[PDB]
RNA sequence: AGGGGAUCGAAGAUGAUCGUCGUAGUCUUAACCAUAAACUAUGCCGACUAGGGAUCGGGUGGUGUUUUUUUAAUGACCCACUCGGCACCUUACGAGAAAUCAAAGUCUUUGGGUUCUGGGGGGAGUAUGGUCGCAAGGCUGAAACUUAAAGGAAUUG
RNA sequence: GUCGGAUUUCCAACGGGGCCUUUCCUUCUGGCUAACCAGGACUUUUACUUUGAAAAAAUUAGAGUGUUCAAAGCAGGCGUAUUGCUCGAAUAUAUUAGCAUGGAAUAAUAGAAUAGGACG
RNA sequence: GGAUAGUGGCCUACCAUGGUUUCAACGGGUAACGGGGAAUAAGGGUUCGAUUCCGGAGAGGGAGCCUGAGAAACGGCUACCA
């Protein structure tokens, strides 16, 4: 029972952040992965990384830099309105000036930050300081 | 997974667990139940008021070992039949016994002031004269 | 069930005020009044041509359809001319933040101009209080029953 | 024995009281 | 996994990534296709044909070197029987645990197993009377399931 | 340890993972072609027989099966394609 | 309820400052009953983060040794590697109240999925009601009441 | 270039909208040679979320206002107060359900295997 | 079909066998009139709401009815019970 797939790669990446692992291979990703290791690198967060394709899965490698503190996973994936992501900014990140609550939109995969301008809202996924 | 399911669409399974376990706690159960409506001598209010049947006095715990001078009241509401403290030294001398006395708990939600063995209750006022007043020479105890 | 040679009970099943004329026998051999019951539901080519009564049909009968306009998945329809269905939704709540399910069994009228089966992806529509419980009335039947008539003829 | 005694609505029939 | 045991296990085939190729393999379609319904005729479920022309002949996956898994050939031509290969096998292993059974009554191991074997045939039943290959009110049954294999 | 590619790991090291916990998955096992001693029609067997595998040509044993590979018989010299 | 009934042997005999017999039983066919310190006192799935050698089961290499008709395969080894299993051992990276733990870790930097249970201690696994059992009893299971502690780990003369 | 300020641009950052790349973004109908509404099938249905309408007053948040202050109240200010003028009683929240409207990734559901399947 | 101001098992006649349910029916309890609200103020909640407004219900207990547009009216009537 793998559940949530992103889960298990933001947990991987957290154990081989920890331990100081400049690289990590996670499995078995999918666009959702894609997607969120793009926000991430997007801020800074983590280096370049890389898709390989076998046929089924498709594992990746991420070289990362080490700018990382926690990436996040919100399991559950709430529905989330425009104003309950200032009650999500306030319970997981450490400051206001920093981190990004990611999340889920119709208008697609975004951190908070830039949801605001756009302004639009929808789940939540997890969240990177 | 820490326990409790988590799940989307999981609510009522939340609330239902939930509902299971506040029967646990004390004050929870005591709502409830009703049970300030069907035992605990005074039938859901602050004070009382009852008749004074006789005085007595107490050989309680140890270490304070001595003879507390407390009362029987009989509630009228009720007919229960409940022991009683007088307060401030003297005063077992302002009560007799058939008075009013109007009766008010010790503050523990029954049990004890102290070391004593089983009394709950304490007399705030004897026939509407407010033993307060009397202890404090202020008013005075008409008999009757 | 209901099995054309309408006419089975005791008394006469009409289209009330709908007149035949005996003495004038003309090119119609045939007559009925049905009604497009609105908001663009296709009245059915069953119910125009059809010989059927149903005085609560929304085609041909005197009942009418306005106010709520509903969905639902038939289940139960052992009934005469009406059937049972079930109207499923998420329910929320704001302590846990979460949802639950509950569904309703809403009974609804149906017409003989529709050939509804357990397990149909239907719509109904709202009527008057036509019988106790009965407020609704099918209006469009979308069913969906995965081919199950060659479902025998399989790999 | 029987000990229930419990959920009873006759309680208005203690106005005999 | 394991779904009954409490085994571990990963035991497999790691297909290759190719999708075409072998590259040093014979002719064509038709003669693997005729390879096929030659087994078929003679009556082999398609794990065993897929086997026996793995090792026998020189094929990897049919999928690779035809357009289409086994099941579709003996569908398209005309022989995939009325159950599927697996539910046919758990049938079978409960009329021989239950034969088994019948002689030995005393046992409770046989007994436990068999309970189960047909745990796995009810959970693969009701996979298949959804999908429809096997039409529904079908039902595995306790008593003639002996009939019910042959 | 702490860095190293993944990506392109020695081969050296990477024949001794098993089959699944490679960077990609493949098989291990080889095709073979096997020449039957007193004929002439050349067979090609798959290295896990499960199956005692007739040469059509002499309708005879080629190898056996065993638990893993695929044990040979007499000296049929095969050739792993 | 049979059948068997050797040993041991609940209950039943004998002795100044425990021993001898011994039915019920243990044994078995057919029924019940559903308890245990039924305890790795640690739910089940799933992923990731440290080494070590040890062996168990299978498998892949070693012109590696023996052994056989030292000729071949085997068989037993020895070495390397890998998959699954039972464990040890070591750090303390983290965890913890601590003892300790590769998980009891990745949980205030507080969300992988899910089942059950507890919410101070006695009153009490009692009372009552069902419910199952031939019975013994099992399941479920309060309250009034009383109490300022009851309990865990570890150090010290 | 007004001298606390934009007007012209530089330059990126931010947002949108089309257009082209194989990329449907409905066929059919008069105002016409689709800009427009009436007019036929539906283009599975959802869940979610933005926006809007609905969301009695009082209470709550809150704007203005020296009730002598404040709680309050919705009043009041302003001239020759000699025949008057005049400002204002905002705004916001208001779960969920319904309704209308975007968005189309997340989570679901159907679309062609006995082809009784679309463009014929 | 009756009845109603009017749809309707609202009621009668005939016919059919259904309708709700562990997504918790039904039953029990409520020292339960329902909301708008109130108290407590990090967030999330918990506890209360007989009580100034809206809505319902009752006028000792049940029942019936006159008159009127509107009453099952009680600062109207009739009977029975207390």
């Amino acid at each position: 029972t793998r559940s949530s797939v992103l889960a298990d790669a933001l947990n991987a990446i957290n154990n081989a952040e920890k331990t100081g692992k400049r690289q990590v291979l996670i499995r078995p990703s999918s666009k959702v992965i894609i997607k969120f290791l793009q926000v991430m690198q997007k801020h800074g967060y983590i280096g370049e990384f890389e898709y390989i394709d076998d046929h089924r899965s498709g594992k990746i490698v991420v070289q990362l830099n080490g700018r990382l503190n926690k990436c996040g996973v919100i399991s559950p994936r709430f529905n989330v309105k425009i104003g309950d992501i200032e009650k999500w900014t306030a319970n997981l990140l450490p400051a206001r000036q920093f981190g990004y609550v990611i999340l889920t939109t119709s208008a697609g995969i975004m951190d908070h930050e830039e949801a605001r301008r756009k302004h639009v809202s929808g789940k939540i996924l997890g969240f990177v300081y | 997974g820490k326990g409790k399911p988590r799940g989307l669409n999981s609510a009522r399974k939340l609330r239902v667990h939930r509902r299971n376990n506040r029967w646990a706690e004390n004050n929870y159960k005591k709502r409830l139940l009703g049970t300030a409506f069907k035992s605990s001598p005074f039938g859901g209010s602050s004070h009382a008021k009852g008749i004074v049947l006789e005085k007595l006095g107490i050989e309680s715990k140890q270490p304070n070992s001595a003879i507390r001078k407390c009362v029987r009241v009989q509630l009228i509401k009720n007919g229960k039949k409940v022991t009683a403290f007088v307060p401030n030294d003297g005063c077992l001398n302002f009560v007799d016994e058939n008075d009013e006395v109007l009766l008010a708990g010790f503050g523990r939600k029954g049990k004890a002031k102290g070391d004593i063995p089983g009394v709950r209750f304490k007399v705030v006022k004897v026939s509407g004269v407010s033993l307060l007043a009397l202890w404090k020479e202020k008013k005075e105890k008409p008999r009757s | 069930s209901t099995e054309l040679t309408v006419q089975s009970e005791r008394a006469f099943q009409k289209q009330p005020h709908i007149f035949n004329n005996p003495k004038v026998k003309t090119s119609k051999r045939t007559k009925r009044w049905y009604k497009n019951a609105g908001l663009g539901f296709k009245t059915p080519k069953t119910a125009i041509e059809g010989s059927y009564i149903d005085k609560k049909c929304p085609f041909t009968g005197l009942v009418s359809i306005r106010g709520k306009i509903l969905t639902g998945t038939v289940v139960s329809t052992k009934m005469h001319r009406t059937i049972v269905i079930r109207r499923a939704y998420l329910h929320y709540i704001p302590k846990y933040n979460r949802y639950e399910k509950r569904h309703k069994n809403v009974p609804v009228h149906v017409s003989p101009a529709f050939r509804v089966q357990v397990g149909d992806i239907v719509t109904v529509g709202q009527c008057r209080p036509i019988s106790k419980t009965v407020r609704f009335n099918v209006v469009k039947v979308s069913a969906a029953a995965g081919k199950a008539n060659k479902q025998f003829a399989k790999f | 024995p029987d000990k229930q005694v419990s959920k009873l609505q006759r309680k208005n029939k203690a106005k005999q009281l | 996994g394991r779904m009954h045991s409490a085994g571990k296990g990963i035991s497999s085939s790691a297909i290759p990534y190719s999708r075409n190729a072998p590259a040093w393999f014979k002719l064509s379609s038709e003669s693997v296709i005729e390879q096929i319904v030659k087994y078929a005729r003679k009556g082999l479920t398609p794990s065993q044909i897929g086997v026996l022309l793995r090792d026998a002949h020189g094929v990897t996956q049919a999928r690779v070197i035809t357009g289409n898994k086994i099941m579709r050939i003996l569908k398209s031509n005309g022989l995939a029987p009325e159950i599927p290969e697996d539910l046919y096998y758990l049938i079978k292993k409960a009329v021989s645990v239950r034969k088994h059974l019948e002689r030995n009554r005393k046992d409770k191991d046989a007994k436990f197993r068999l309970i189960l074997i047909e745990s796995r045939i009810h959970r693969l039943a009701r996979y298949y009377r959804t999908v429809a290959v096997l039409p529904p009110n079908w039902k595995y049954e306790s008593a003639t399931a002996s009939a019910l294999v042959n | 340890v702490l860095v190293q590619d993944l990506l392109h790991p020695t081969a050296a090291s990477e024949a001794r993972k098993h089959k699944l916990k490679t960077l990609v998955q493949g098989p291990r096992s080889y095709f073979l072609d096997v020449k039957c001693p007193g004929c002439l029609n050349i067979t090609t067997v798959f290295s896990h027989a499960q199956t005692a595998v007739t040469c059509e040509s002499c309708s005879t044993i080629l190898c056996t099966p065993t638990g893993g590979k695929a044990k040979l018989s007499e000296g049929t010299s095969f050739r792993r394609k």
